[PDB]
Order: structure tokens, then C-alpha cells, then sequence
């Protein structure tokens, strides 16, 4: 009856397997890393599943049990490796989605009249709540509360500040002589540009 | 839209668990 427990190694192995596969192939990501990693879980993989049905025919055997003991170390550590880089793919997912927050940013910032401004923030817009969302879920992955909480804050900045400096830029636009607008659009400017860095830098811890 | 770190998350721990099962496994009847 050992086998049952041998069984369930490999249900589980191609479980893992099915959604590594999934991963590799549909990442835009470290996909050839992802490839190469999911390659070996699948190589440790069917190791154990060799090693596991041995030891499982001749429980008493210490070496059938000793290769099953190392066959399950070796698929493990490739797991844990594989785990690693999907973690990073993640990530890099989210700085590229920030990187296009924060040229959206500059861009509303900039825009050279009103006609534009409004177009320019139809493009923000979008790309922030997207990015929100994303930077949601890697909050809640996060396991230093100090990290978790610079990360909400920052969100929070950013979406709070954006509608902020539409209002800011268009006071400038629709009154170019007045020195004071250009400092208030500047000022809110720069307490987006600390929320990016603030999501950029917990988004890493 | 889950992560690929919540889509390997649950998987990777049945993995884990079934592996150690497998390592917990005595049955000094086998002997005989």
C-alpha cells in the first residue's frame, strides 16, 4: 500500500507541473528562465517518481530509501527555484507597469494645452488603476509590515495625487503668468514622483 | 488576475506535503 503514498507525490508533481508549464509558456517575463527552471522540475521530477516507486516496493530497503530521501531533495530545490523566478517575473511585470505610470505621469505634467491635458489624462488614468491593482496584490504578498505599509501609503499617493495634478497643470495652462500655479503643479508633481519610488522600492522588498 | 506566485502557491504546497508523507512512511510489518 506504500504506492498509494507514492502515488500522491505524483499527482501532486504533475499538478505542479501543469501550472509551471502554463507559466513558462504564457509569461512575458524571465519566460526562457521560467522554461529552463520548469525543465528541471520535470527532470527531478520524473527521478523521484522512479526513486519513490522503488522505495515504496522495498520500504525496508535503506538504500532505495536513501535514493528516495535524495530524489526528494533534488526535485524540491528545483521547485523552490522555480518558485523564485516566478516570484521575479511578478515583479517585473509590475516595475514595467509603473515605468508606464510614471511616463504618464510626466506626461499629463507637461502637456502643452488644455486640448491635450484632457487627452493625456485619459491615457493616466487607465494605467494607474491597473497598476493599483497589481501593486495590491504584491501588497498582500509582502511579510514586513513595514514594506506592507510603505506600499499601501504610496498607493494611496498615487491615486490620490493624480486627479490632483490634472487640476494643478490646467490652473498653469489656463493661466501662464502666474508664477504660484507652476510651484503647485511642481509641489504635486514631486509628492507623485516619492509614491513611485515608494511602490518601486517595497515592490522589491 | 492571479500572480504567478498565487498560481504555484497551493500546488507547491501539496507537493511539499505529499513528499513528506511519503518520508513519514514506517510500517515495521513490511519486515516480514
Amino acid at each position: 500500500k506504500a504506492h498509494v503514498l507514492a502515488a500522491s507525490v505524483e499527482q501532486a508533481t504533475e499538478n505542479f507541473l501543469e501550472k509551471g508549464d502554463k507559466i513558462a509558456k504564457e509569461s512575458q517575463f524571465l519566460k526562457e528562465e521560467l522554461v529552463v527552471a520548469v525543465e528541471d522540475v520535470r527532470k527531478q521530477g520524473d527521478l523521484m517518481k522512479s526513486a519513490a516507486g522503488e522505495f515504496a516496493d522495498d520500504p525496508c530497503s535503506s538504500v532505495k530509501r536513501g535514493n528516495m530521501v535524495r530524489a526528494a531533495r533534488a526535485l524540491l530545490s528545483a521547485v523552490t527555484r522555480l518558485l523564485i523566478l516566478a516570484d521575479m517575473a511578478d515583479v517585473y511585470k509590475l516595475l514595467v507597469q509603473l515605468k508606464v505610470v510614471e511616463d504618464g505621469i510626466l506626461k499629463l505634467r507637461n502637456a502643452g494645452n488644455e486640448q491635450d491635458l484632457g487627452i493625456q489624462y485619459k491615457a493616466l488614468k487607465p494605467e494607474v488603476d491597473k497598476l493599483n491593482i497589481m501593486a495590491a496584490k504584491r501588497q498582500q504578498e509582502l511579510k514586513d509590515v513595514g514594506n506592507r505599509d510603505q506600499m499601501a501609503a504610496a498607493r494611496g499617493i498615487l491615486q490620490k495625487n493624480v486627479p490632483i495634478l490634472y487640476t494643478a497643470s490646467q490652473a498653469c495652462l489656463q493661466h501662464p503668468d502666474v508664477a504660484a500655479y507652476k510651484a503647485n503643479r511642481d509641489l504635486i508633481y514631486k509628492q507623485l514622483q516619492q509614491a513611485v519610488t515608494g511602490i518601486s522600492n517595497a515592490a522589491q522588498a | 488576475h492571479p500572480t504567478n506566485v498565487q498560481r504555484l502557491a497551493e500546488p507547491s504546497q501539496m507537493l511539499k506535503h505529499a513528499v513528506v508523507n511519503l518520508i513519514n512512511y514506517q510500517d515495521d510489518a513490511e519486515l516480514a
